[PDB]
């Protein structure tokens, strides 16, 4: 549905984060931003 | 309906009339799905392993098994067998 | 792997503990249900029960072994345990609707729920041959120094624990297991100090923490609060209920109220604590002859929960509470028992610390306090069914 | 469960075929060291 | 406990004597294949 | 504070800034302990 609270494969990363891009900081997946590089 | 006699997580009417798996959930088959590359499956609604192989109907149809198994062994009527 | 680990534990157990574990393995459900509601009876009633010995042996066997680091445990929980009466999905359905997910989300938004019984858990996530009876899966992090009893049951190394805490849910997501939707919750334990039946331990703790409290009290206000709590507490509370300072203002009783509040504010409670109080129908706006006061029939409990569970509370007067949870002849008729969790640092004092008949393990809280009701549950007391309310005091 | 490295019972042979089936192999030779890699590739015939 | 078939630990010798004790044996010979069967028989001396 | 991200019984700030164990409990470091 219409929120980033889905984890279909149950691997601690939301579906949209995997779909679009993510990175790990403090052991938590966060949404990617271009300035992180 | 919502009956599941063999407890393989595919309803009896879907198995009897036709189904496909998308987003790891069984859905009712529609003829428009064939253009997108989906396959229509039927199976035994009184049996969890229609083909008698070590994998259930949902595992075969959904591809939730070893990825070294050939793609034609994914419908319930064709056995995974070396 | 875990078979020799289970062995090394059971070897050093007593024969009585072994037969208690076997009786649990045969009739787990009734024993768990008894352990949930066991401490709300009379002192002598809980002594003569034909199942108290089993509870004692099992709790000793569990608490014999403790863990040295936090670790995660996995189990399936009934969604109604978190005050969600509706169904997320039926046992034959495969999908969870977004509306049900949202309703469950705002049901458990900011609350703490207490767990008070034996439970069968697993140290590994559910797999293929594991039973999946509910659409709710729990990832709970246990604290350090908590007891677990790994026992073999038909080869399967199962683990048994006893719950004495309150858990809060942080985040929930929807997952897929074998083609079925589940709601997965990450939970954490909030530690609290709870003396259920052993009033001796609670009394000792209260003495050790509040026998010097009188010394810090200035003598005039000390005698003032003492004379209040002996003779005039009823009058002060009755004056507070009628909104006396607003309706018929007068300084003579406002002075007493201010002195009581300041004396309670002098020394707050140093640790998270739970208190039990038996409440009367006038507190909930009911009468003894009101039909809804009969909790034998389901519709009365359903209406009471629908109109009260999840809402707020407000007591203009002071609240009288006891550390113990056992039933007393002074409030035997009271069908509603109130369970209150006191956050650390909140105002309050242990009245029974001072010598003399200060009450029955009395703990007083500041007037005007507000409460939030988290869950309401029912238990049978002989020929009648009493009602338990779980609440949290807010500052 | 206790947080210790266990090695017995884990076998690469259970994963060799599955890794080879869904990957492409890339080798870099250089002059002093050789590197072999498998990178996951997408199956365009499967909409899922 | 799952849908998997297990044969280890399941032995026919545990049932051979029990089947032979309570059954009658019938054989059909035919010409190109033989068939042997065991059919349960009733004991009239035992009222239970 | 009391955050323990790795669940090893030592809070994050103590690990960052320094700590010692006395009576089997990690405490903040003070220079008089040396
Ligand atoms: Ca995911
Ligand atoms: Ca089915
Ligand atoms: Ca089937
Ligand atoms: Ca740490």
């Amino acid at each position: 549905w219409e929120d980033e609270d889905l984890d279909t494969d149950n691997d601690n990363i939301p579906d949209s984060y995997e779909r679009n891009g993510y990175t790990i900081k403090d052991l938590i997946a966060v949404k990617w931003e271009d300035s992180f590089a | 309906e919502d009956l599941d006699t063999d407890n393989d997580n595919i309803p009896d009417s879907y198995e009897r009339n036709g189904y496909t798996i998308k987003d790891l959930i069984a859905v009712k088959w529609e003829d428009s799905f064939a253009e997108q590359g989906y396959k229509k499956y039927v199976s035994n609604y009184l049996e969890s392993n229609t083909a008698g192989d070590p994998y259930t109907d949902y595992e075969k149809a959904s591809g939730s098994f070893d990825k070294a198994i050939k793609t034609e062994a994914r419908d319930p009527l064709v056995a995974a067998y070396p | 792997w875990e078979r020799k680990e289970a062995e090394r534990i059971e070897q050093k157990l007593e024969r009585s503990e072994k037969e208690a574990l076997e009786s649990y393995k045969k009739d787990s459900v009734e024993i768990s249900k008894y352990s949930q509601t066991r401490n709300y009876f009379y002192d002598y009633q809980i002594e003569a029960n034909s199942r108290e010995k089993e509870y004692k042996e099992l709790r000793n066997a569990i608490s014999k072994n403790k863990i040295d680091k936090p670790m995660y445990v996995y189990y399936f929980e009934s969604p109604e345990k978190f005050a969600f009466n509706k169904v997320i999905r039926t046992e034959n359905q495969n999908e969870i609707s977004l509306e049900k997910f949202n309703e469950f989300k705002e049901t458990i938004q900011n609350k703490l729920f207490k767990q008070d019984g034996f439970k069968d858990i697993s140290l590994y996530e559910p797999g293929k041959g594991d039973e999946k009876p509910t659409p709710l899966l729990m990832h709970l992090k246990l604290p350090r120094n908590t007891g677990m009893l790994p026992y073999t049951n038909t080869n399967n190394v199962s683990t048994l624990i006893e719950q004495g805490y309150s858990i809060k849910i942080d985040k929930i997501v929807r997952i897929v297991i074998d083609g079925k939707h589940y709601i997965k919750a990450e939970a954490s334990v909030v530690s609290s100090l709870d003396f259920k039946d052993d009033v001796s331990k609670g009394d000792s703790w209260g003495k050790a923490n509040y026998n010097d409290w009188s010394n810090k009290l200035t003598p005039n206000e000390l005698a003032d609060v003492n004379d209040y709590m002996r003779g005039g507490y009823t009058a002060i509370n009755n004056y507070l209920i009628s909104n006396g300072p607003v309706n018929n203002p007068n300084p003579e009783l406002d002075s007493k109220i201010t002195n009581i509040e300041n004396a309670l504010k002098r020394e707050p409670i140093p640790t998270n604590l739970t208190v039990y109080r038996r409440s009367g129908p006038q507190e909930f706006g009911l009468t003894l002859t009101s039909p809804e006061y009969d909790f034998n029939k389901l519709e009365n409990i359903d209406a009471f929960k629908s109109k009260w569970e999840g809402q707020a509370l407000s007591y203009p007067n002071f609240i009288s509470t006891s550390i113990g949870s056992v039933n007393m002849s002074a409030f035997a008729k009271r069908k509603i028992v109130l369970r209150i969790t006191i956050p650390k640092g909140s105002p309050g004092a242990y009245l029974s610390a001072i010598p003399g008949y200060a009450g029955e393990y009395e703990v007083l809280l500041n007037h005007g306090s507000k409460f939030k009701i988290n869950k309401i549950d029912s238990y049978k007391d002989g020929t009648i069914t009493k009602l338990i309310v779980d609440a949290t005091l807010i500052p | 469960s206790s947080g210790q490295i266990v090695t017995e019972g884990n076998s690469w042979s259970d994963y060799i075929s599955q890794i080879d089936s869904i990957s492409a192999s890339i080798i870099l030779d250089t002059e002093n060291e050789s590197y072999e890699r498998r990178v996951t590739a997408k199956n365009l015939q499967d909409p899922e």
